[PDB]
């Protein structure tokens, strides 16, 4: 189907830059819009950068500025996206992001394996508990508390929710609220108000262990919640 | 003598404009509605009529403000204005007509360039490069002192006399050249075609021979009395004011003439082009049907009330 | 009864639009040989198709939103998948069964497709196995447009015969012959009841009828009327009928006394296409000047 | 007004500046109408030129050709015509030998066939070209078959003269429009010679319809 | 052409089976759609500007 392969994720001198890129195949880069979400080793995703399918539009967060730059080739249809300056805040395990953006389109739907990086205001989204011991048949239920509404004038919010598998790439569980993903069982579903937002996992087995995740997209800072582990 | 022929000819200069001004309108606003089609002559119209009648419309209202005998009320920058505004008309007049007529040569003979490059993103590019080069020959003409007179600055100095035979060598002999070039170049590449008839040979060679000949008998003797008065400035900076006189009376006759060719270039080229029949005839409907003279139908109604 | 907004964002000759079924989404056919998704909030498009064939004369949606059929006078018909993994558009299989030309193809259901073709015939198409598990045949005249009951069971189709057969989609059988056009369908609707169905041609008079009846109930004529119908479409609740026209205009007649209800008079070229909503909110009209434009 | 509505903007541009680019490359081509009948010569005119409808594609030159053979629409041709109608130039071949045949002679009912397409209203200014066919044994055979109101001679020249003339006197609508009569000896290096003076005598005349003058 | 008119007639017998509804009831139809759906009906009964979303 599709194909993102990161290359050369390794060890960075301390304030150094090494290139980093995802090599891609399959798909519609051209027509495609692209992310980078890192991962600290320890706790948290978060956002990176954005280019578009155009080239046209550039946002970067608020440690990115400047001493990151990206970049990308389409006849190698492939990403790039290069690193100045790495500390042990900037070393993470970044993951490339392809997204593709309309009415009903599902961003952040697929990832690659990661860049093993090592040297040596803003909207505010938690997740009530970091870690709910489960049985795998009963259902549960886990809230991102953020802290601004999430309802756009439109009446239509915008608001993603993910899951990470134990150790492995994650996925997408329900975008915008009410819309489940493809690949996806109809037992993980969304709810919530229109400020506060609640899971319910309904008859959870064997393979849903793991970290989840919710992002927004009323906004463009997202700082999410860091995470729920959900542990046998 | 001096202020009655000044008088008598800016109240035929009035005239002649009350004449014009309702055909500059017109034209100006065919062009733009011919603009929401893709047309490199249509936003070429436009801007030759934006280009157009802003001094030539606003002159008899200084005339009929005060008959103008050299006295200057107002602090000489708006007279200033008026004459950038003037004398670049000319300049991109002369200019844009010479590269409507290149457009036309490169379409007639090298067919499958143009309509690659006929693009009206080209022809607005071209449009405003054509503007910024008439601004930087103008600049030097806001640079020069002795700003006494708007008209003409060569009866005291010869170096501001050099600047304007500077002027005339880049702004009129070389696109008398252009224009003579191209147009003879449409007539070779038309007479060498057979997919035209001969009324299609002899409605654009008298079309072209006479925006040629308009041009030359309006524009170039203005150009020869502006040679002939630096030459004879140059010769006699030291009858003087008699021989002045004389060139004065010479240059606003011929500046009358030139205005009468700036107000005809539309109406040249509404009474050549043929399509100009067919829109000022749906114009002519047009207006009939929206300013309600007819009445037939009131008419109608009224015959029916009174029995 | 005025104009909200004004899509626009073609190049040339647009002929059919069909709606979606979010209400929101449009579908816009050109002879370019580029189809285009329209969106009518935002005004932006979602989605460009380019076309093997560039000619085309006919569009479909499919009410669950998944695919997309465009054809043509190449006898082969083209569904494209629009929600691909690869995420461009991809012609799921090519569907060459006709002798004709494929004058109008609609989605019955994602297995099931319906096209009406100019081999004098209609059949029902699986993209499974390309082959027609039913064929519609007994129109004398090459038809032009159907239109499918919101059912999607029995449908009806009109041909150069002055006349519209209903078919059932389950035994290939023709169900009704309805007659009384006087020139050739150009378009046809049907009733969103399910019961009924209205259609225009060229002969300048739109007419009622109701399936079941099989009679012609009211004729909607006028005498400035003589340009002919080439679209009609209805209201999600009757009381209207939305008819494009060959004066290069819309016109709007009620569906029980057809008055001057609302005149629609937008378009400067020939009206090629006209559909309403599947909630009814708003009125949408093509045409060939590359203009897209919605009132309310 | 976030990320999701800022990338659907630079979709909806970069979509807008592809369709752009497509359209300026695709406006290059010519398009060509080929209206060939039954023995018309299709076979050798795309010969001479090296279920659906054919599209074939020939560069001449520095100037590309996309010519439409519609054939065996077996439809009402009325009904798609209107397709056609920014096509520049429509191309007609008949054959010259074929006047013995009656299945009501073939000649006569082809022109038929150009008196409707030449009187309709879609196509008030299109340049026509008629190309011919079989020339050579009608030579050989010639008249009272098909066209016994000559009353004259059967030399070839004379005969080939009335017919292409009549052929071409069939024309009471087309001033706009100009018959390009062209006889096709069947065997000719180039008749595209014929084609490319002719489109550039339209091309002449269609700038010169848009230089105001015309 | 005589064997063509075959398939287009018989066409015609197999049709016998006609349905048959009254007419008056027929528009009685129609009528009785109208106020079911009157309630969204945007065009006799425009829906204001918090509603409209053309705006
Ligand atoms: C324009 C070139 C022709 C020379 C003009 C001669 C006309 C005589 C007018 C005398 C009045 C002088 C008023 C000052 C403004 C002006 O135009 N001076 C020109 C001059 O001093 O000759």
């Amino acid at each position: 189907d599709v194909q993102l392969v990161e290359s050369g994720g390794g060890l960075v001198q301390p304030g150094g830059s090494r290139k980093l890129s995802c090599s891609a195949s399959g798909f519609a880069f051209s027509s495609f819009g692209m992310h980078w979400v890192r991962q600290a080793p320890e706790k948290g995703l978060e956002w990176v950068a954005y280019i578009s399918s155009g080239s046209g539009t550039i946002y970067y967060a608020d440690t990115v500025k400047g001493r990151f730059t990206i970049s990308r080739d389409d006849p190698k249809n492939t990403l790039f996206l290069q690193m100045t300056s790495l500390r042990s805040e900037d070393t993470a395990m970044y993951y490339c992001v392809r997204s593709i953006y309309y009415y009903g389109s599902s961003p952040f739907d697929f990832w690659g394996q990661g860049t093993t990086l090592t040297v040596s205001s803003d909207i505010v989204m938690t997740q009530a508990t970091s870690s709910v011991p489960v049985t795998p048949g009963e259902s549960v239920s886990i809230s991102c508390r953020s802290s601004k509404s999430l309802l756009h004038s439109n009446g239509n919010t915008y608001l993603y929710w993910f899951l990470q598998r134990p150790g492995q790439s994650p996925q997408l569980l329900i975008y915008r609220m009410s819309n489940l993903a493809s690949g996806v069982p109809d037992r993980f579903s969304g709810s919530g108000s229109g400020t506060a937002f609640t899971l319910t996992i309904s008859r959870l087995e064997a393979e849903d262990v793991g970290v989840y995740y919710c992002m927004q997209h009323l906004e463009y800072p997202l700082t999410f919640g860091a995470g729920t582990k959900l542990e046998l | 003598s001096f202020e009655e022929s000044r008088i008598v000819l800016v109240v035929v200069y009035s005239a002649v404009c009350t004449l014009g001004v309702p055909a500059n309108c017109l034209t100006a606003w065919l062009a733009l509605l011919q603009v929401l089609q893709g047309n490199v002559l249509a936003v070429y119209l436009l801007c030759l009529a934006l280009c157009e009648l802003l001094y030539t419309g606003t002159l008899p209202l200084w005339v009929i403000y005060i008959r103008n005998q050299h006295r200057w009320t107002l602090g000489l920058l708006a007279c200033k204005v008026t004459a950038y505004i003037f004398f670049c008309n000319i300049y991109v007049s002369i200019l844009f007509l010479c590269c409507i007529s290149c457009d036309r040569f490169v379409a007639v003979v090298y067919a499958l360039e143009s309509r690659g490059r006929r693009r009206r993103r080209t022809a607005i590019l071209i449009s405003a490069c054509i503007f910024i080069l008439v601004g930087i020959v103008h600049y030097p003409v806001f640079q020069t002192e002795d700003k006494e007179t708007c008209f003409d600055m060569l009866q005291m100095d010869s170096r501001i006399a050099g600047y304007y035979y500077a002027r005339f060598t880049v702004g009129f002999a070389i696109p008398l050249s252009i224009i003579a070039f191209t147009n003879h170049r449409i007539f070779r590449s038309i007479k060498q075609s057979m997919g035209l008839s001969a009324a299609q040979k002899a409605k654009v060679k008298h079309s072209a021979i006479a925006v040629v000949v308009i041009f030359l008998v309006c524009f170039a003797p203005y150009h020869l009395v502006l040679l002939v008065k630096a030459a004879a400035f140059s010769y006699y900076r030291g009858a003087m004011c008699g021989l002045e006189e004389r060139l004065y009376t010479a240059s606003v006759v011929f500046l009358c003439l030139s205005t009468v060719n700036g107000v005809a270039d539309p109406i040249i080229y509404v009474l050549a082009t043929d399509h100009s029949r067919q829109e000022v005839s749906r114009i002519h409907k047009g207006w009939k049907e929206w300013s309600m003279k007819t009445d037939v139908t009131r008419l109608t109604h009224s015959r029916d009330t009174e029995e | 009864m005025r104009t909200r907004r004004t899509l626009r964002g073609h190049l040339a000759k647009i002929y059919a639009m069909h709606w979606g079924t979010d209400s929101r989404l449009l579908v816009s056919a050109s002879q370019d040989g580029k189809l285009i998704i329209w969106d009518s909030y935002t005004t932006n498009k979602v989605h460009a198709i380019p076309l093997r064939s560039s000619w085309v004369m006919t569009c479909a949606y499919a009410p669950s939103g998944n695919y997309v059929a465009c054809g043509g006078l190449d006898n082969i018909c083209s569904i494209y998948n629009l929600k691909t993994r690869e995420g461009n558009v991809r012609v799921s299989r090519e569907l060459a069964g006709h002798t004709g030309y494929l004058s109008c193809c609609r989605f019955l259901d994602d297995n099931q497709i319906v096209t009406s073709s100019g081999d004098t015939t209609c059949a029902l198409w699986d993209i499974e196995t390309g082959q027609q598990t039913t064929t519609f045949t007994g129109h004398t005249g090459d038809v032009m447009s159907l239109s499918l009951a919101p059912d999607t069971r029995l449908f009806v189709s009109g041909a150069c015969d002055a006349s519209a057969k209903l078919w059932d989609v389950r035994e290939g059988m023709c169900r009704q012959t309805f007659t009384g056009h006087e020139s050739d369908i150009n378009a046809i609707c049907f009733f969103p009841n399910g019961n009924a169905f209205a259609t225009g041609s060229d002969d300048a008079t739109c007419r009622l009828f109701d399936l079941r009846a099989d009679q012609e109930l009211m004729t909607y004529s006028h005498d400035n009327i003589i340009c002919g119908i080439t679209s009609v479409s209805f209201s999600k609740s009757g009381r209207l009928l939305l008819a494009g026209y060959d004066d290069f205009n819309c016109n709007v007649w009620d569906a029980l006394k057809a008055d001057r209800a609302g005149v629609l008079a937008g378009h400067d070229n020939r009206v090629s296409c006209l559909g309403v909503t599947d909630d009814g909110m708003a009125v949408a009209t093509g045409s060939w000047d590359s203009f897209l434009k919605i009132w309310n | 007004l976030s990320a999701e509505d800022k990338a659907a903007v630079e979709r909806s541009k970069m979509i807008d500046r592809n369709l752009r680019e497509d359209g300026e490359k695709a406006a290059r081509e010519v398009k060509l109408l080929l209206l060939g009948a039954g023995e018309s010569g299709k076979s050798t005119i795309v010969k001479q030129m090296k279920t659906g409808i054919v599209e074939t594609h020939f560069t001449f030159k520095d100037l590309h050709f996309k010519m439409f053979d519609v054939g065996a629409q077996r439809s009402e041709r009325k009904k798609w015509i209107h397709c056609f109608e920014g096509v520049t130039a429509i191309i007609f071949c008949v054959a010259l030998s074929d006047y013995d045949l009656v299945l009501m002679n073939r000649m006569h009912e082809s022109m038929k066939l150009f008196d409707s397409i030449c009187n309709n209203k879609w196509f008030t200014d299109t340049s026509i070209i008629l190309f011919l066919n079989k020339k050579d044994l009608f030579e050989e055979k010639i008249l009272t078959i098909c066209y016994p109101e000559y009353a004259g001679s059967n030399t070839y020249e004379e005969a080939a003269a009335y017919i292409q003339c009549q052929f071409e006197d069939l024309n009471k609508r087309k001033d706009t429009k100009e018959i390009y009569t062209h006889f096709t000896c069947s065997t000719d290096t180039k008749n595209v010679q014929f084609v490319f003076d002719a489109v550039t005598d339209v091309i002449i005349k269609n700038n010169l319809k848009d230089c105001g003058l015309f | 052409s005589i064997a063509q008119a075959r398939k287009l007639v018989e066409q015609l017998k197999m049709e016998a089976n006609i349905d048959r509804i009254k007419v008056s009831k027929a528009a009685a139809d129609l009528m009785a759609y109208c106020e079911a759906h009157a309630k969204e009906d945007p065009l006799l009964t425009p829906v204001p500007a918090s509603e409209n979303p053309f705006r």
